[PDB]
């Protein structure tokens, strides 16, 4: 089980070009006026950033048609998913580890606008998709939810990374033990290590970093004899704090056009990270990808969200083969003169003799006419060895 | 879209009957008229006449269902007419110009002479004009009237589609204005720097420390005793209204025509031998002839200056040195001669001389904007103090608005001010009494018009966003006041964000409602451990 | 972009044939200099804005190539990437500017409750599903793929073996038919 911390939206900013630049002044807004438009398109590009925010949240997380709620009674196999489950003892109705991902992540024109969906909403969102992978599997994301026992889905997810599902249903117990502690695992490496969650922690320190730096060059002559307009217009007259108030206003204009530019840039940044962290949710949520290192290391098996401030996180479960042995194969079998091929699956040899196995789990079986196929005699494929084919219908032919 | 005095939309316009006599009217920034009357006197003058074949206009002289729109005003003396034909009903109809008076006079009344008539005024409205293709007037919006009209005019559109569209921004004004000066009472003594008998001669100019006084420099420039009265960083005019912690009065006598050499970054004699100002002065300049007095039969050089130095000066630096100035490589060691100079010269001042020529007394008036308590003050006068409420607060000469609190800052006796991120006073103490007092800014924010599409309805909602309901049917979310929008217990799919999970729609009697948006229907799979659902059919989408 | 020319950004006019007419050179100079700043400045602002709303057009185009590429050229597993549903065939028709792409997709309709079971015990020995699940109508069990209900006689061959039948958690007792015994008159 291994995260992957996607930002997804950032502060939704305004700025009242006319209040940071003139703040009540009216000789100075007057006098910026004579600028034309630029107050408007910064407000309108800020405005645009704000939308975007929302609709990148919009996009991750309002992926469920309707709200799914998990049994009252947990029995999922041996699998627990207590620490990812929403609380109901909470106020917000969150998780374990999404309240552990919320505690890590810490006038003069400028306000902040909320967001449209509230973390509650979100968490209700994170819930709903949740208890759909955990009841019906990938079939809520692809129509109406049809329900399944989680062993059997699990099965079904093991066939899709090619192992059988005799597999699962022989090892379920030590399958759940495995995902409970890593489960725990996550907790507890998320709660100790500090620095998880660095690339929210940086969205939001970039953030604030650029409304300071817009904040301090208000502080700044440019050349003026002052940075405070009231002063100017408390000693000078009208024709030269014109001339000072126009140093003012080039110099708060180009500092604001400055902010908006690399805002712009950093929520194109942010869009591209949300239109992935959207496209995770779809393929690794809501299904099972082949896609390599897409939902993880391993060969993924299911992903399960969780809301994060400013951002998501994907606990994708894997399965990495362990417990290696080395075998000496073989690309086909003579057999009265006949080249067997393994429909599926290697032919390997503990020494002795050979068996058939499937690719990613050692489970050896005698070489028959029904683990193979035949495809031509045995000289011409590079490789080929001498080995008996069993036919399941001499010995039992009886009659 | 134009800024321009007009007669704002659906407003109350007096209507007069004349029989049962014209009766008496005034005449503000413009006016607007009506009738079913011919002739409009004005005054505080003009009059106007219809001869039934020509219009008749006097002082100068010029000559030229009936709806008869007019409007008069008056801009810096042009008097300007427009009128229509109508054939105060509804529809537009614009009024093309006719005449124009560019002569002036001072109205603030009105009158008519000769029925039943009416009147409007008008005010600075912004509008918006929509011409149609054959280039008239066929409609207008008054950007002021009402929120939809403002939305039109911040998105240049007559329709506005479905959404919240933030507006303009909403600020409160301050209830008053503040004045708090120190309690100083004895005036500056600028009369002896002035007035004296003797100013000190050029290099040794004297400076005096004009301190804890109330200085009238109204008076200073009001008399016009002064050839020169010149200010840095500062106007006189604004000189009464500001308070320094002192001044320093460097007074001297100087020639004639070497005066303009008392200025920032000037160079020559006087500036780079005797006295020079820095080039950040802040303060003023005064010169003026003494040809009265100084100068006398004979030559007056008991009033020196000092000729040869052998380097520049720094600003506001004195030398009293007598000793010798030695121009080549062999000492002289107190004795004249091979070399030998004496720097300190003496002014040639008789009465015989130039007109640029006579000797100037120049008194340079230095100020000092610290933050130290301020001792120089104007003639201003000081008001009480008013808490909890936006003023337009005055504290030692520095102006500002917003709201005055106690404040549990702990100012040491020597801070007089606190200081914002962005050099903005955020605390401040009285200098009447002694006590720390914070500013806040008194509220502000932005101005969302929810509406829906102008085709569904006319009707408007309004977000007064982060601020409370009490600074402003009216429903208080998190996102601010909403002003116009019946809050609903239901639950619907987002039509209009307005924020904080908080959307708008239009709908019941048709109203502006805001809801909690949903997230979807709810929904429990039938999970159980050996139960499976599976399809039976299916749609190709 | 064209209103920022009549503004003045401090000038005596927008209008440099104004400015020209009225004034010599050296004062027009500083009235052209202005001027020239602030459309500068302008232009400027519109570059960099277009600059950045071409790096979006770019990003969806090569949305749009991928999705020409793999929801038009082939058939995606790829959830929500082509349509809602189980994807099966896209359709691409240009449009003003961009492409609509029209995703034909599977949707599984009119679902039934079933009972299921992982295994199924018979002669000691484990049977799975090769292909789909088992599933009971109430009498009799079945085997069934799992995206539409078409139920079939558990047979030998719609199933394997693997182990016995008492490892596996859910396993229930049914009799698997082997298409050889009744078969077998010889
Ligand atoms: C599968 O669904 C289709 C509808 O998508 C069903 O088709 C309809 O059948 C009814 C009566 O049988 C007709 O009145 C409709 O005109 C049919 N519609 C279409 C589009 O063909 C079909 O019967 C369903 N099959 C099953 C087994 O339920
Ligand atoms: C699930 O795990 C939690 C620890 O996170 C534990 O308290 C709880 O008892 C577990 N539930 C079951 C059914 O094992
Ligand atoms: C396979 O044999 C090689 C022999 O060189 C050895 O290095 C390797 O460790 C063996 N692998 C395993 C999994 O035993
Ligand atoms: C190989 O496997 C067979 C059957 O599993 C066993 O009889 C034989 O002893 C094994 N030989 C070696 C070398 O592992
Ligand atoms: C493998 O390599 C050995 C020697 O390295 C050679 O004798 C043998 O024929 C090779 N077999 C194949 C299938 O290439
Ligand atoms: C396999 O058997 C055939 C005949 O049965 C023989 O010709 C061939 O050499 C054998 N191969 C090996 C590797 O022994
Ligand atoms: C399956 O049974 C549950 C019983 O809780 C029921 O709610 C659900 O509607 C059933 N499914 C179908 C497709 O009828
Ligand atoms: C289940 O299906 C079998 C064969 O299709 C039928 O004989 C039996 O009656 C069915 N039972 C129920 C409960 O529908
Ligand atoms: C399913 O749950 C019931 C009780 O709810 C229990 O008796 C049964 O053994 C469980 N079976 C499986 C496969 O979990
Ligand atoms: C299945 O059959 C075996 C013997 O044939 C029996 O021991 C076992 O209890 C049976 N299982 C059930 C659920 O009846």
């Amino acid at each position: 089980v291994t995260t992957e911390i996607l930002p997804v939206s950032m502060t939704k900013t305004s700025v009242d070009c006319t209040m940071y630049i003139c703040g009540d002044s009216t000789e100075c807004s007057n006098l910026l006026l004579q600028y034309g438009s630029f107050c408007t398109q910064l407000n309108r590009a800020l405005t645009g950033i704000a939308v975007e925010q929302d609709k990148n949240t919009q996009e991750v997380f309002a992926q469920v048609k309707q709200i799914y709620k998990t049994p009252p009674i947990k029995d999922f196999g041996g699998f627990n998913f207590s620490q990812i489950l929403p609380d109901p003892s909470k106020p917000s109705k969150r998780s374990f580890i999404e309240d552990l991902l919320f505690n890590k992540v810490t006038f003069n024109g400028l306000t902040v606008l909320p967001p449209l969906l509230t973390d509650e909403m979100i968490a209700q969102y994170t819930s709903a998709l949740l208890a759909g992978t955990i009841t019906s599997g990938w079939t809520f994301g692809a129509g109406p939810a049809l329900q399944i026992p989680f062993a059997m889905q699990m099965a079904y997810r093991f066939n899709g990374i090619g192992v059988t599902q005799n597999v699962l249903y022989e090892n379920q117990k030590l399958i759940a033990n495995q995902f409970n502690s890593a489960i725990g695992k996550i907790q507890d490496s998320l709660s100790s290590t500090p620095s998880a969650l660095g690339k929210l922690q940086d969205v939001v320190n970039q953030n604030a970093q650029a409304l300071n730096t817009l904040v301090k060059q208000l502080s700044s002559n440019f050349g003026a004899i002052s940075s405070v307009l009231n002063d100017i217009l408390s000693r000078l007259d009208k024709p030269e704090a014109e001339v000072q108030i126009d140093r003012l206003i080039t110099g708060r204009l180009q500092s604001l056009q400055t902010y908006v530019t690399q805002q712009l840039i950093r929520a194109a940044e942010i869009r591209a990270s949300a239109n992935l962290a959207a496209t995770k949710m779809s393929e690794c949520v809501l299904g099972q990808s082949k896609r390599v290192d897409f939902c993880g290391k391993g060969y993924h098996l299911m992903s399960f969200p969780q809301s994060a401030p400013h951002g998501v996180v994907f606990l994708h479960v894997t399965y990495v083969p362990a417990q290696e042995k080395n075998f000496t194969t073989a690309p086909a079998i003579c057999h009265d003169g006949k080249a067997h091929f393994p429909r599926e699956g290697v032919f390997v040899s503990n020494g002795t003799h050979w068996f058939v196995t499937q690719r990613n789990f050692y489970e050896p079986q005698i070489i028959t006419t029904d683990n193979t196929f035949v495809s031509g005699n045995c000289d011409v494929v590079i490789g080929i060895v001498n080995n008996t084919v069993y036919d399941p219908l001499q010995p039992e032919l009886d009659s | 879209s134009t800024q321009d005095l007009f007669l704002p939309f659906f407003s109350n316009v007096t209507w007069f009957h004349a029989i049962h006599d014209n009766p008496v009217l005034p005449f503000n920034d413009g006016v607007y008229f009506a009738s079913t009357i011919r002739g409009w006197i004005f005054g505080t003058s003009l009059l106007i006449v219809n001869n039934a074949t020509n219009v008749v206009i006097k002082v100068f002289e010029y000559v030229s269902k009936n709806l008869r729109e007019f409007v008069f005003k008056n801009i810096d003396g042009y008097f300007k007419i427009y009128s229509k034909h109508t054939p105060l009903p509804q529809g537009f109809s614009a009024l093309e110009p006719l005449v124009d008076l560019p002569i002036g006079i001072n109205i603030t009344r009105f009158q008519t002479l000769l029925a039943a008539y009416y009147v409007g005024y008008l005010q600075p409205r912004t509008f918006l004009l929509k011409y149609n293709e054959n280039g008239t007037i066929t409609d207008a919006v008054d950007c002021a009237l009402d929120p939809l009209s403002e939305t039109k005019c911040t998105l240049k559109s007559f329709t506005v589609e479905k959404g919240i569209y933030q507006t303009s921004n909403f600020r409160v004004q301050p209830t008053e204005s503040i004045v708090r000066f120190p309690n100083i009472t004895n005036l500056c003594p600028f009369g002896e720097v002035f007035n004296a008998t003797r100013f000190a001669s050029v290099y040794a100019w004297n400076r005096k420390r004009i301190s804890n006084c109330v200085a009238d420099y109204s008076v200073l420039y009001n008399s016009a005793s002064f050839s020169t009265f010149k200010c840095y960083g500062v106007s006189p005019t604004k000189l009464n209204d500001l308070c320094f912690t002192n001044v320093y009065a460097d007074s001297f006598v100087i020639r004639g025509d070497e005066v303009r050499q008392i200025a920032p970054g000037q160079t020559g004699k006087i500036a780079d031998y005797n006295y020079k100002l820095p080039d950040d002065f802040t303060g003023c300049v005064i010169a003026w002839n003494s040809n009265n007095l100084d100068s006398k039969v004979g030559g007056n050089y008991n009033y020196l200056y000092r000729l040869f130095r052998k380097s520049n000066l720094k600003p506001f630096e004195r030398d009293i040195s007598t000793e010798i100035y030695q121009a080549g490589s062999t000492p002289c060691n107190g004795v004249e001669g091979f070399n030998c100079y004496f720097p300190l010269q003496s002014y040639g001042f008789q009465p015989t001389n130039g007109v640029g020529y006579q000797p100037y007394r120049v008194v340079v008036l230095s100020f000092e904007l610290l933050h130290a308590p301020a001792t120089v003050c104007g003639p201003k006068k000081s008001t009480n103090l008013v808490k909890n409420k936006c003023v337009n607060f005055n504290f030692n000469g520095l102006t500002g608005t917003g709201v005055l609190t106690e404040s549990n800052k702990k100012f040491l006796p020597f801070q007089q001010f606190g200081r914002d991120i962005a050099d903005t006073t955020d605390a401040v103490r009285d200098p009447q009494t002694l006590e720390i007092l914070d500013i806040t800014p008194c509220s502000f924010g932005g101005v969302s018009v929810i509406t829906p599409g102008t085709n569904t309805s006319n009707q408007v909602a309004v977000l007064y966003q982060n601020v409370n309901c009490t600074e402003v049917n009216v429903f208080q979310t998190r996102a601010g006041c909403l002003i116009g929008a019946e809050h609903v217990n239901n639950s619907y799919e987002c039509d209009i964000p307005i924020g904080a999970g908080i959307c708008a729609s239009y709908q019941t009697s048709q109203s502006i409602i805001a809801y909690t948006m949903s997230l979807g229907a709810e929904n429990s799979v039938a999970y159980s451990n050996n139960s499976i659902a599976i399809p039976t059919n299916f749609t190709i989408s």
